[PDB]
């Protein structure tokens, strides 16, 4: 059934599963026309498909061309996401295909279910968790590759970098969502935190700086503090 | 005009016939229903005074033979049976009339209600849904399940309704995934109309049978089949104009005949709001919309 804080630790058993996040599929700017009416301009977006156990990300870039000549785009976005998730599932060897796909957003269920008819034994699940994967475009290398694309494209990343070498999935995922939750609530601040010290660099094949074990603790503490500060501000507590 | 005699009335029961019904007392001398219009299907049904659960009854058609009702004490229920001895049957019917122990199918000549309720229902199609081919009439009750229900147990007692599933390979042409789930015209017109039902009248008859089974036995899977068949149409962008105007009549009379107190279990809020206000056909059900609002404003 639905995914929540009860059944949180199923994410890290050895059943292959993927999260799918569609929030960044159809992205627009909103601007005024010469006649003073409102009009939107689309930009490149991405499907956020992530194996929480392993960190494998299947960043499916959605090129603005996809939308050319299309109506009801926000609705089409869900159908495309589902179309593209299915094709990713078909492109993978059977023993790599997931047993579950969890969508971050309930509106994705029917489109995905429909597109997965050919995979009846793959369960499509909603979630009640409030995950922060919409903040994926606040990760610089990820927003760059999305923005620079000229054609539909898939880019493969590991969203944990090399962390698993030293920590477990559960912990990897908790760091990942902590960072994104901070990026979501106050991007400027969260990024200041991460990049302040110029002597801690980002490896070319990585997304986050190469913090030592000690430094990761300071960072996580600072991301925590950030997030409580912004909540106080939001609600005057 | 045909007659359905009763051997006896051993137990207290409310008997129904089509949309009419009568209370009959334990060992009241009651010996059948007469003046029953030939030319449509009928259904005689039963609710014992002791077990208000399990309503049950028999669909039939006097043209297909001579039928009567006899209470079986081992099974504890009223059973439909066929007398094959023509003379022997007219003999019993004439005697009981003379003794006047029968009630008259009480049709007001202005009333097209049963015909409207049953216009497209044909016995031969019913016997394909209630497979029991050693009888010419068909038994149904409150608790019988459908085939679709059985997939998601005993198949002799199955309601073999035609299986409709919006999220199945049947309904969804590969490559037209989004198209066909938002606009079910394909499923309705080619797969279901032209493919499985052959014509719109078989569809409508099944639709209408399913509704009556829900109404008379509170058969829950039948209520489900009825809504899915309405839903499929309402969710199709492209429907033959005659089917639309016939559906609007069909539903008017189904909504008009429903007992007022049962609107809550029998009417699926989502499908109705979709049909009347959301779907493609929002504008094509003018009589059904008017009767729903003025009789059941709340459900919407």
């Amino acid at each position: 059934g639905a995914m929540n804080s009860s059944n949180y630790a199923e994410l890290f058993n050895n059943d292959i599963k993927l999260f799918v996040d569609d929030t960044n599929v159809y992205r627009v700017t909103v601007h005024k026309t010469f006649e003073g009416n409102v009009a939107t301009k689309a930009i490149n977006g991405c499907i956020f498909t992530l194996n929480p156990k392993t960190g494998h990300l299947f960043l499916k870039i959605i090129h603005t061309s996809v939308w050319a000549g299309q109506k009801r785009l926000s609705q089409l976005a869900k159908w495309k996401t589902a179309e593209e998730v299915s094709a990713l599932v078909r492109s993978l060897p059977k023993e790599e295909q997931p047993k579950q796909i969890i969508v971050t957003r309930k509106a994705m269920l029917d489109p995905l279910e429909v597109h997965m008819l050919d995979f009846p034994n793959i369960a499509i699940r909603p979630t009640e968790l409030r995950l922060p994967f919409s903040a994926a475009m606040s990760i610089d290398k990820l927003s760059d590759v999305v923005m620079k694309a000229t054609e539909p494209q898939m880019v493969l990343f590991n969203i944990y970098d090399d962390w698993l070498d030293r920590i477990s999935s559960y912990t990897a995922f908790s760091r990942l969502t902590l960072l994104l939750r901070a990026l979501k609530t106050n991007e400027e601040s969260a990024k200041m935190i991460l990049l302040s010290d110029p002597t801690i660099t980002i490896k070319s094949y990585h997304l986050w700086p190469s913090f030592t074990d000690e430094q990761w603790i300071t960072i996580e503490s600072q991301m925590r503090d950030l997030i409580l500060t912004e909540y106080g501000r939001k609600y005057n507590v | 005009m045909n007659t359905v005699p009763f051997t006896s009335a051993p137990i207290e029961v409310t008997i129904g016939i089509d949309q009419y019904s009568f209370n009959v007392k334990e060992n009241q001398p009651f010996h059948g229903i007469k003046d029953i219009p030939i030319g449509h299907v009928h259904v005689i049904h039963f609710q014992h005074a002791d077990n208000s659960s399990m309503r049950y009854g028999y669909w039939f058609d006097c043209r297909m033979g001579n039928f009567y009702i006899q209470y079986d004490p081992k099974d504890g229920l009223y059973k439909m049976m066929e007398e094959r001895d023509g003379a022997k049957f007219e003999n019993i019917v004439h005697n009981f009339k003379e003794r006047q122990m029968m009630v008259s199918y009480p049709k007001i000549d202005e009333d097209d209600t049963w015909y409207n309720l049953t216009e497209f229902v044909q016995m031969d199609k019913i016997r394909k849904i209630v497979r029991k081919d050693e009888n010419q009439f068909s038994y149904v009750d409150s608790s019988m399940t459908t085939v679709q229900e059985n997939e998601l147990s005993d198949p002799a007692h199955s309601l073999n309704y035609t299986v409709i599933n919006f999220k199945s390979r049947e309904a969804i042409r590969p490559g037209h995934e989004m198209e066909d789930f938002l606009d079910k015209s394909y499923y309705l017109n080619t797969v279901m109309l032209q493919g499985i039902f052959k014509n719109s009248s078989n569809y409508f008859g099944e639709l209408q049978f399913a509704f009556l089974n829900a109404m008379f036995f509170g058969n829950y899977g039948s209520s489900l089949q009825w809504h899915a068949m309405i839903e499929l149409i309402c969710s199709s962008a492209t429907v033959p104009k005659h089917m639309l105007d016939k559906l609007d009549e069909i539903l008017y009379y189904q909504i008009k005949t429903l007992p007022e107190q049962y609107s809550d279990i029998l009417l699926n809020e989502r499908v109705w709001n979709i049909c009347l206000y959301s779907s493609f056909q929002k504008n094509s059900l003018h009589n059904t919309e008017k009767i729903m609002e003025n009789k059941y404003p709340e459900l919407l």
